[PDB]
RNA sequence: CCGGGCACUCUAACGGGACUGCCCGCGAAAGCGGGAGGAAGGAGGGGACGACGUCUGGUCAGCAUGGCCCUUACGGCCUGGGCGACACACGUGCUACAAUGCCCACUACAAAGCGAUGCCACCCGGCAACGGGGAGCUAAUCGCAAAAAGGUGGGCCCAGUUCGGAUUGGGGUCUGCAACCCGACCCCAUGAAGCCGGAAUCGCUAGUAAUCGCGGAUCAGCCAUGCCGCGGUGAAUACG
RNA sequence: CGCGGGGUGGAGCAGCCUGGUAGCUCGUCGGGCUCAUAACCCGAAGGUCGUCGGUUCAAAUCCGGCCCCCGCAACCA
RNA sequence: CAAGGAGGUAAAAAUGAAAU
């Protein structure tokens, strides 16, 4: 019954860079706990985003994640049987959690070959507002867009 | 088949793979171990007894 | 291959030693 | 007729003869049931007052049940004039 | 109901062993079944004492033996025979330094085993049961003790339905560690069948 | 190349090329390259014509492998044909050879699943 | 490795160390929020500990035991078989369907434990299992063990494929009186089903889940992928 | 016996006429949900088309002969 | 600042089990 409001978990920042936000990404490529495969695949991207554009991945990957945000999502709530779905808006922490793990989701949804290109492409092509995490948030966002009509129901 | 095959167990002759353990206390011939020759329950009773000694709880 | 026999992978999970892993230099 | 048994005691009592399986003042109590069991060519004929038989309810269909004795039961399936699966089974 | 042996659950701090003796492998299985041959022997003939405890030490070929005793009446004096032979037939099949000792626990209602024994002796006796726990935990109390908790389960007076006799005045903390709690256990024999008697006793301590 | 009964494998290592023949499996395949000297990493595309032909006759050669020999591995079991062993009854009703589980698994030599129910 | 030294690390024996005691705010109190205080805090993180009683719960196959029954036998010995049977159904799992992946080579970094009726260094034969030797070790001395995931290099290039290892043929080794039914490995060759799972269903809130190997009990051997422990790397999220 | 309609999985019904595909509901069998049953959800299996002949490359289907089932008819004396 | 009285009231969800 959540007695505790659960506090927010605080990260450590990343080697070159001080992020507050790269390392959280890099765990979320993380797999069976081999942060050092995880780190590597980013800071290898990075080093891809470098060739195909001349821009510093800290902001590319920046914007990527500012593209990837969902304003407002929908949530399922009360009376029927929890038949209806209020359309809520989304808190800072939870656009975060959002935008970082469908980035993830969405570069391994890519046909390439090499782990750190599909990073890099997904980066590239969110930052622009084109990436398949970017369909993502504006299919979210669609949903919540078609149900303002209870969305008084609010809470 | 209990009394008569707890004399096997101390009889041990007859091809030396056909000997087996056997606990003392009892006559269980499952879980005993070799340390004390005496089966898991019987090793926990005097366990808690204090019959064993130096054995003692572990908690960690 | 965890359950391969022929490989140090599967040797190690089998524990066993061999061709496929021998035992050091 | 009797086809099955799904009680190893039961079932060598009636084979063999064997009354090892089951409790020893209950030999003739479980013998002279067992052969109204065999000998009935309906369930109807296993209807006698001192067997209290009925059949089972819910999980248990299909299922019937004459009394030994105490709160003990001789639980089986009869259909086509045979019985099948006679366990002897503590009620509970 | 599920509690753990309050002689186990302590052992280390309060309580200490029972039998003190080191040994590594290849020896120890073999010093423990002689051990507890000789705890078997000595409790049938000499059950007429009342035996609280059986400690035993060693210190190759030395095994200790010291008999705590309400009353050590089964002793009399020296060549007054009951210790004689008596302490040299342990030697029968052991041939080492049979020292045995025999101690005079002095307040027998203080000691748990006792307690219990005296119970389960009543049992036997075919006396009311719940009359006799009474009086056995109250004999305890009169005794000086700081807590005591006597229980008999199953058969209780023969008939048909397994019971169990439940009394304790003063305080009796089992959880505690530092409680100096005795613990002691008695099969009472019946021409009914076979009932057992707990003894809680407990004393202070920090 | 018509190695043996096969001519498959195109670009893509004659160590590997090699495997792609039933008799050759992997430790065959490095040994018959090293015994006959050739380089393992090479393109397998029809490359010199005399590799190939030394590789064709020591390997076709030598040990018998492709359909010749799985005749004689079926003749094997058709060895308990006659009034054979334990083992050769297991051949017959397409059970497990080496006596293991068949309560539960043993599916691939029972086959799918057939489901009796009752 | 020696001389020598033991301050560091470690070993294991007793101790000190926070009690929201101190600051602000709230309150009648208890207490709650917040803050320098320090390794640590408002039961620090885990253990052992399981009230009166409930389930005619479980256990006569650990053992004790009332009653009933068996005694040239329901007891006793032995060889052999069986518990391992298989048209099927369910539970708990192991290994996978691959490229944050597989293979080969090189090269690091643990803890907790076990061993002289054994652990077996180092040589020798052997593709290997393993066998011949044979040193040290009553073991923080010698040995089991090189930890593995990691790193460096190189090779496959996404195809049932260097994924996956089932099944089967052959050849061997070791324990054991003996391994057909029914043992574990080693080597050659076969290389299946599986390309990620229907209705449903489980676990975990911080060293945690996931993932990686290591030890032990039982044990001649072993069907252990099990159970009980050890450490390595190490997430996500909690509005409510 | 005079006309008309009908026989198809376990039950009830389609498909025939415009020959090459036999389909529907219930039931059965497997798996789920529940302490359990029912209900519910998932996934399956199941039909010599009454029978004896004929036509045709091919018959549930078109043509005959029987065999049951149902329905109409049997009037004037 | 402390409610007395008036009114819109959940859904789909049935059954029993085998001596006192
Ligand atoms: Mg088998
Ligand atoms: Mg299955
Ligand atoms: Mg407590
Ligand atoms: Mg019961
Ligand atoms: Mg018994
Ligand atoms: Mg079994
Ligand atoms: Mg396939
Ligand atoms: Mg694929
Ligand atoms: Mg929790
Ligand atoms: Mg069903
Ligand atoms: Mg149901
Ligand atoms: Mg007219
Ligand atoms: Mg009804
Ligand atoms: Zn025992």
């Amino acid at each position: 019954a959540r007695r505790r409001r659960a506090e927010v978990r605080q990260l450590q920042p990343d080697l070159v860079y001080g992020d507050v936000l790269v390392t959280a990404f890099i765990n979320k490529i993380m797999r069976d706990g081999k942060k050092n495969l995880a780190a590597r695949i980013f800071y290898d991207a990075c080093k891809i985003i470098q060739e195909k554009t001349g821009q510093e991945p800290l902001k590319v990957f920046k914007q990527a994640v500012e593209n990837v945000k969902p304003r407002m999502e929908v949530r399922s709530r009360r009376v029927g049987g929890a038949n209806y779905q209020v359309p809520m808006e989304v808190s800072p922490r939870r656009q975060q959690s959002l935008a970082l793990r469908w980035l993830v989701q969405a570069a391994n949804q890519r046909p390439e070959r090499r782990a750190a290109v599909r990073i890099a492409h997904e980066l590239m092509d969110a930052a622009e507002g084109k990436g398949g995490a970017v369909k993502k948030k504006e299919d979210v966002e669609r949903m919540a867009e078609a149900n303002r009509a209870y969305a008084h129901y609010r809470w | 088949a209990r009394k008569a095959l707890i004399e096997k167990a101390k009889r041990t002759p007859k091809f030396k793979v056909r000997a087996y353990t056997r606990c003392v206390r009892c006559g269980r011939a499952r879980s005993v171990y070799r340390f004390f020759g005496l089966c898991r329950i019987c090793l926990r009773e005097l366990a808690h007894k204090g019959q064993l000694p130096g054995v003692r709880k572990a908690s960690w | 291959g965890k359950g391969d026999r022929r490989t140090r992978r599967g040797k190690i999970w089998r524990g066993t030693y061999g061709k496929y892993r021998p035992r050091k230099k | 007729g009797i086809k099955s048994f799904k009680h190893k005691g039961l079932k060598l009592l009636f084979e063999k003869g064997v009354t090892s399986g089951v409790p020893a003042q209950d030999v003739d109590r479980i013998n002279d049931r067992l052969q109204a069991i065999d000998t009935a060519t309906e369930i109807g004929e296993l209807n006698r007052q001192i067997y209290k038989l009925h059949p089972l309810k819910g999980d248990r269909e299909g299922y019937w049940s004459i009394t030994v004795r105490a709160n003990w039961r001789i639980t089986f399936q009869f259909i086509n004039g045979d019985a099948y699966i006679l366990n002897y089974e503590d009620y509970h | 109901g599920n509690k753990i042996h309050p002689i186990g659950f302590r052992l280390g701090i309060t309580r200490d062993w029972e039998s003190r003796w080191y040994a590594g492998k290849k020896q120890y299985r073999h010093l423990l079944l002689e051990d507890q041959r000789i705890r078997g022997l000595l409790e049938k003939e000499l059950y007429s004492a009342g035996l609280a405890r059986v400690d035993i030490e060693r210190a190759a070929d030395n095994v200790a033996v010291t008999v705590h005793v309400a009353k050590p009446g089964v002793v009399i004096g020296r060549g007054g025979e009951r210790i004689r032979v008596l302490r040299e037939e342990l030697a029968k099949l052991t041939g080492k330094n049979v020292a045995l000792n025999v101690q005079e626990v002095q307040n027998p209602n203080l000691s748990a085993p006792l307690v219990a024994q005296r119970v389960a002796e009543q049992i036997e006796r075919r006396f009311a049961v719940r009359r006799a726990i009474k009086q056995a935990v109250q004999r305890v109390m009169e005794s000086g003790a700081k807590g005591a908790k006597v229980i008999v389960s199953g058969r209780i007076g023969g008939a048909e339905q397994a019971r169990t006799e439940w009394a304790a005045q003063g305080r009796v903390p089992l959880h505690t560690l530092r409680a100096n709690i005795d613990y002691g256990f008695a099969l009472a024999r019946t021409t009914y069948g076979v009932l057992g008697v707990k003894a809680y006793i407990f004393l202070g301590e920090v | 190349a018509r190695i043996a009964g096969v001519e498959i494998p195109r670009n893509k290592r004659v160590d590997v090329a090699l495997t792609y023949i039933y008799g050759i499996g992997k430790a065959r395949a490095k040994e018959a390259l090293e015994k006959t000297g050739i380089n393992p990493a090479t393109r397998v595309k029809d490359l010199t014509e005399a590799e190939v032909v030394r590789l064709r006759e020591y390997v076709e050669n030598t040990w018998k492998l492709e359909g010749e020999l799985r005749a004689e591995v079926a003749a094997n079991i058709k060895r308990l044909m006659d009034i054979g062993c334990y083992r050769g009854l297991r051949h017959r009703r397409g059970l497990p050879v080496r006596g293991q589980r068949t309560r539960t698994n043993a599916r691939t030599r029972k086959g799918p699943r057939k489901t009796v129910a009752g």
